[PDB]
């Protein structure tokens, strides 16, 4: 069993009040069953899409989860992941400089 | 430059009820162009790039028939492999298959590959010459003897050295506007003060295609890896890619450090400096 | 286009 790697990031450099896309990239996991949610101030975002399942040279899986969003000064964004390897969901906060 | 066509197939058994979950994707280089998903209502191979949409009804009928046949091969294999490994009927298990062809800059055959895994570990694969097999354990060795008697390597080689290359060349021509375009990285540097005495420099590469890139830090013209961090290459979501590399430096000494960017879309490598 | 030959099980 391999635990997911997680990156949370915007498509375009973040500027407060300007329309954008929020990404959660999960990779390096096995088996393929996984739960991924995008959060705004701790609440699940409803209109989230994902890529078609594929895998890397080492047979580990990867997926991109994504939604339209408008960042602000005060609003907090995060990605929440559950997998058979995790005893509870893992929450990674969006850092606009990473 | 060189080009590839690659297909990826995943099946996951559902022991409580019904047939395995089956997902197929096809790529030219770093561009996805088709999918099949057993859970979707269409039960068709579907387009995922604009340049494949011009293929006529005979294309979509044939690809749908063949991808369904691949899913039935996986279903039988999941039952066989449970037996070879003496496993119970209670657990979910996985098979993964990848195959395809590379061409050189001349668009002529360079190499082919065909690889299979059970529960995320190597099972059986063609060797580089496409004329013999690598079997990881004694279950896969019984499969190797069966496929030697049935001349399976010769049947796969005919596709990988022939048909596979003909289709890749058709797609490269039809999709020229994007598949033959290189998008060089859009680069910049940011600065973040940790304390009054140490700072982080972050070298960004954005909106590039293809995904292959190298970012390197130098101090006074010598490679530095200590006090550095580099994230894995990640998708932007619009078909392009992103990466960054960072170094921690004494505040006031930023000018000693250079970030070096190598990519297919750059005639010469780029050097950035704060 | 996908493999266009005869398929074989393990």
């Amino acid at each position: 069993q391999r635990t997911p790697k997680i990156q949370v990031y915007s498509r375009h450099p973040a500027e407060n009040g300007k329309s954008n896309f929020l990404n959660c990239y999960v990779s390096g996991f096995h088996p393929s069953d996984i739960e991924v949610d995008l959060l705004k101030n701790g609440e699940r975002i409803e209109k989230v899409e994902h890529s078609d399942l594929s895998f890397s040279k080492d047979w580990s899986f990867y997926l991109l989860y994504y939604t339209e969003f408008t960042p602000t000064e005060k609003d907090e964004y995060a990605c929440r992941v559950n997998h058979v390897t995790l005893s509870q969901p893992k929450i990674v906060k969006w850092d606009r400089d990473m | 430059g060189s080009h590839s066509m690659r297909y990826f197939f995943t099946s996951v058994s559902r022991p409580g009820r019904g047939e395995p979950r089956f997902i197929a994707v096809g790529y030219v280089d770093d561009t996805q162009f088709v999918r099949f998903d057993s859970d979707a209502a269409s039960q068709r191979m579907e387009p995922r790039a604009p340049w494949i949409e011009q293929e006529g009804p005979e294309y979509w009928d044939g690809e749908t028939r063949k991808v369904k046949a691949h899913s039935q091969t996986h279903r039988v294999d999941l039952g066989t492999l449970r037996g070879y490994y003496n496993q119970s009927e209670a657990g979910s298990h996985t098979v993964q298959r990848m195959y395809g062809c590379d061409v050189g800059s001349d668009w002529r055959f360079l190499r082919g590959y065909h690889q299979y895994a059970y529960d995320g570990k190597d099972y059986i694969a063609l060797k580089e010459d496409l004329r013999s097999w690598t079997a990881a354990d004694m279950a896969a060795q019984t499969t190797k003897h069966k496929w030697e008697a049935a001349h399976v390597a010769e049947q796969l080689r005919a596709y990988l050295e022939g048909t596979c290359v003909e289709w890749l060349r058709r797609y490269l021509e039809n999709g020229k506007e994007t598949l033959q375009r290189t998008d060089a990285p859009k680069t910049h540097m940011t600065h973040h003060a940790v304390s009054d005495h140490e700072a982080t420099l972050r070298c960004w590469a954005l909106s590039f295609y293809p995904a292959e890139i190298t970012l390197t830090w130098q101090r006074d013209g010598e490679d530095q890896t200590q006090d550095t961090e580099l994230v894995e290459t990640r998708p932007a979501g619009d078909g392009t890619f992103q990466k960054w590399a960072a170094v921690v430096v004494p505040s006031g000494q930023e000018q000693r450090y250079t970030c070096h960017v190598q990519h297919e879309g750059l005639p010469k490598p780029l050097t950035l400096r704060w | 286009a996908v493999y266009d030959g005869r398929e074989h099980t393990v």
